[PDB]
């Protein structure tokens, strides 16, 4: 005889039934937000007639079962694994079933893919009718009991609570399934001491959460302070269920619903220029049907030193209308949803994690959508021969030089913009013509998306 | 980054600069530049009125972009002499006093940088929560406490 | 680089939108619960078929906007003009548009007309598909910002509560549009300190709120002591607004409801004659499908002495 | 901007005119103006009754407009000497300052300007609180402490 | 599996290597390690200016998963002799703690573990609550109270 405390349950992860290893299957740290459960639909029928003395009776019939729920809560926490000496999260299997549908690969470039740099998840390749199935079990104290088959539904982020940056899970399930026996040893695939040690240096405080966005129609960059916002990731799954009367019968399979990576900002109004007063005025003076704007949400901060961050990138994202809110300190929140490109392409967003984001590796991650391939920073120009001044009729093939040496994209677009003197071309092959008295400039622009600018003004005149 | 004591500065300088003789039809009483922060014995006061400024304690709240809601807490004593009646003058020396701590633009406090990079700051609010008095004390001698909770915003995105 | 601050806030009610003057447009000192936005609609597209690796995905589109909310609380303070010599409140537009449409005028004998004993406002001459239209001009800290049309829509006005009495306005308006430039002075439009000073003295005490209530079709007066009550005026504003799909538009016009002088009372129970016991009494048992009440609200009772009341 | 002791002298002098022989038919006792806004000690008083305005702290509030509530206790004291007997004669006396202090108007308070000049004004409300006798005194010296929390709004400023 | 002497250890020491002449620009004083875990005596101290870390009270939660949420309390006190006036010196001081306490990473703590080895580890996040100044004191020697409460994580236990 004995009770179960809440304070005594583990919750692990794994991705089959049997042959339950460190691989297949996992343990995650839940906090005591957690729930789960499995109600019943029921039927009652009655009868109504008019004879005196009537029949005051009714009967319950148990037609089906709902899908069960579950919900719980773990930290983010990027660390890095001695094994394979690359960022990981411990509930990187949640992740994955959250994108993908395909078996989960580390190595890969979709979905729950790590790098050296950073742990990141991408939501391309989620085109599925059913997700990655888990089956989560459950021990508290000594009873077992596991969920057949989930998919994850939904993945809050909740910054305002002052309290380290925490993801709520959810989901649902086929059927609770108590177990009689144990499955497999918890202590040897349970997460052991020292990968504890190693992760409790890596937390992630709310207290620091800068925010990057730009309006990618205008390339105005705003600096907002945050006071409050969060962003949820939506699978909307339903589950399909047989509807046999005679028997209770079990929902068998399900549909994975529309993407939805719907997310909310709000902060205090502060009048200097690019500012939170200066994205309401430009977002209710415009009023356009559509928004394209890139929006940055870094958990963590970002410092010249190596630090811990969680990052959620989000390329042209729908942003609502600002509606300004009234309390002590005025502020505004703005409700945004991130759009793909194309219905298909699955390019909503993805996100970054590592305990060792840097402000330029954070920066290469929003330029490119990976902490280890870089981003150019700096651009200028540099002249065939290194000449100020070109006269008619000739030709200079200016060339160009990007910073970092390191970058991906050494690779620039040409464009003359100031003056009608010369044409260049794609090589960046220079030419004038008679006739070009004004003075011309030549523009490049990355072909990465990076954002930078070279200018250079060269007097081209009639010449000697 | 506190700036207690540059808020305390902004205060007393607030106070001598204005209710001088420059504007009496607006404050009652003059100074004469006769306002310090630093607290002394009430024997040791030369004459009179004197106001005085105490730094209270000092709460904090983060918020979530490295911003800080710091409500600092400035008590405010005042002493005068019964020269005609105590009462009277310590009601408009307080009055003055809510009158140059409401009207007018909000506080100018100096930000001092280690590496003498003074440039100015400002806070948001100023609200006097609760005004009272001391009785009973020598007939001749009065004081008057003014609860100001100076809630400023420190100018947090320089670090 | 400043915050806006709610104690800093300051509103304006203006008849029209230039050649601001004190007497098209003035101030109205407003309570902490002040509330104003403008929320928008949003349609989201999205796309189901069978095939294996679905299409997972939706974009999302603005379509219209919601007429502009809002909606603040002022203490009820008749107090005389000495430029007129007659009883006026601070507010008195917000009182026109709420019962006429026609132009504001004071010296008349509808709606929100004065006299030199007391400013009374009549709903008659209420008739209008569209009440006398307000833009509300909000001034706070240091940021311009105004409501380009607007109509009220109710006027609460509760007295259990045992503070001032005070009445809650709320409307509604086409655009929320910012402003950055100053539209006028405030400090010469503004309410200047001596009215302020006039007008402190003037507040109601819902302590001293006697009733009077009489059955006309069978001519008994009843001694009520309320403990509580409300009523509200109700406009049942509807704002109309076009449905283009393409481009994103915004409410055009709006529709005058169904006038509804709707209230509530409360009180103990009272053997006394002619008491609440009385009334229900009588109420329960003739049980008539509809009656003919003389319902007189008189906040701040009424005196031999020459005091305030509403 | 502040009228604490204006307010005790508009209600100290109200009890002083309010309680002559005028109104016999409405007032108890006639204090015959032996009503100050100060007091020395509880031993020093020589004539009885004597009603003593104390001045209490003063909370304070502020609204959106400007406006600006403050909220300033009166605890007011009272005492006796056993003519007949204390505790009638302290009920007699507080029945006499209820009265006053809840019929009529408002508390009209001269505030004098910084410029010399004075204007009327007026309170908003006088709320009492609660009725409070230290009993267990000397039994030919009672008292009997009234408390009140008079609500006054002083002229409108800090709009920045 | 508590280290709060650890944790008042990597105070202290964090507050003597980062406050030495190294970053001038970042910081005002530099107490030249005159940094210690305890302290007898104010009257004993006689070196100055002088910071004493001290011990509090250690609350605790427990979570679901076997994990441990303790929060620490660091109240901090600082001492100086009044060189040119107390109030200017102690908020330069208290402003080079505040910095030292909010910039920078995790406070690291070297926990001994029984078999005699010794770990790094690092604490989650540390929130002052509120910075507080013992005015009144003895004119020539201030003190300001600046209480911290350090959030930290002991090894993972407690399963069963």
């Amino acid at each position: 005889m004995s009770l179960q405390l809440l304070r005594n349950t583990r919750i692990f992860v794994s991705t089959v039934k049997t042959g339950h290893n460190k691989t297949n299957t996992q343990e995650i740290l839940v906090q005591d937000d957690i729930s789960w459960g499995q109600d019943s639909n029921s039927t009652d029928i009655t009868v109504n007639e008019a004879g005196p003395r009537p029949t005051r009776g009714s009967k319950r019939f148990n037609d089906s079962l709902n899908a069960a729920e579950w919900s719980f809560s773990t930290y983010i926490l990027p660390y890095k694994d001695k094994n394979t000496s690359k960022q990981i999260v411990p509930d990187y299997m949640l992740w994955h079933a959250l994108s993908s549908g395909r078996a989960i690969n580390l190595e890969g470039t979709t979905g729950a893919h790590n790098n050296a740099t950073n742990f990141m998840v991408n939501f391309k390749d989620n085109s599925y009718h059913e997700l990655a199935m888990l089956h989560i079990y459950i021990l508290t104290d000594k009873t077992w009991s596991y969920i057949d088959s989930c998919q994850i539904n939904q993945a809050e982020v909740n910054v305002d609570i002052e309290d380290i940056g925490r993801v709520t899970w959810s989901g649902n399930g086929n059927q609770l399934i108590p177990l009689d026996e144990q499955p497999f040893d918890p202590d040897q695939i349970g997460i052991d001491d020292e990968t504890y040690m190693t992760i409790q240096g890596s937390y992630i405080k709310n207290k620091l959460t800068i925010l990057k966005i730009k309006d990618m129609d205008t390339n105005k960059s705003y600096d907002i302070p945050i006071t409050g916002g969060t962003f949820t990731i939506n699978n909307n799954i339903t589950y399909l269920t047989p509807n046999v009367m005679s028997r209770v019968t079990i929902p068998i399979g399900s549909f994975t619903g529309a993407f939805e990576l719907t997310g909310s900002l709000t902060a205090y109004l502060n009048d200097k220029s690019l500012g939170s007063m200066e994205l309401y005025k430009d977002l209710i003076k415009t009023l356009k049907v559509v928004n394209r704007f890139e929006i940055a949400l870094v958990l963590g901060g970002e410092y010249d030193d190596e630090r811990p961050a969680a990052i959620l990138v989000a390329k042209q994202a729908h942003v609502n209308i600002p509606t300004i809110e009234t309390d002590d300190v005025l502020g505004t929140s703005v409700e945004f949803k991130a759009i793909p490109s194309d219905l298909d392409a699955g390019d909503e967003g993805y996100l970054g994690f590592s305990s060792k984001y840097t402000r330029t590796t954070i920066n290469n991650l929003i330029v490119n959508g990976d902490g280890a391939t870089d981003a150019v920073t700096a651009i200028t120009v540099k002249s065939a021969g290194n000449v100020t001044t070109l006269n008619r009729s000739a030709t200079l093939q200016m060339s160009v030089e990007v910073t970092p040496s390191s970058a991906r994209n050494k690779e620039v677009t040409w464009a003359i913009t100031a003056g009608d003197a010369a044409t260049i071309n794609a090589t960046g092959l220079l030419r004038a013509d008679a006739s070009k008295t004004g003075a011309v400039t030549v523009e490049a622009t990355a072909k990465d998306g990076s954002g930078v600018k070279g200018t250079k003004v060269i007097t081209v005149t009639a010449g000697g | 980054m506190d700036h207690r004591t540059s808020i305390a500065q902004a205060m007393v300088d607030r106070i001598s600069k204005q209710m001088d003789g420059s504007q009496p039809d607006e404050y009652f009483n003059n100074l004469y530049g006769n306002v310090s922060r630093q607290t002394y014995k009430f024997e040791e006061i030369r004459e009179f009125p004197y106001v005085a400024v105490h730094i209270g304690t000092e709460t904090g709240q983060y918020l979530p972009s490295g911003q800080q809601w710091m409500f600092l807490e400035l008590p405010i004593l005042v002493y005068d002499k019964e020269k005609t009646d105590i009462q009277e003058q310590l009601e408009k020396l307080v009055a003055d006093i809510k009158t140059v701590i409401d009207t007018g633009g909000n506080l100018e406090y100096t930000v001092s940088k280690p590496n003498g990079s003074t440039f100015p700051c400002e806070a948001t609010d100023m609200i006097i929560t609760s005004v009272s008095t001391d009785e009973g004390l020598l007939a001749p001698y009065g004081l008057a406490e003014i609860n100001v909770t100076v809630r400023y915003q420190p100018p947090r995105r320089s670090l």
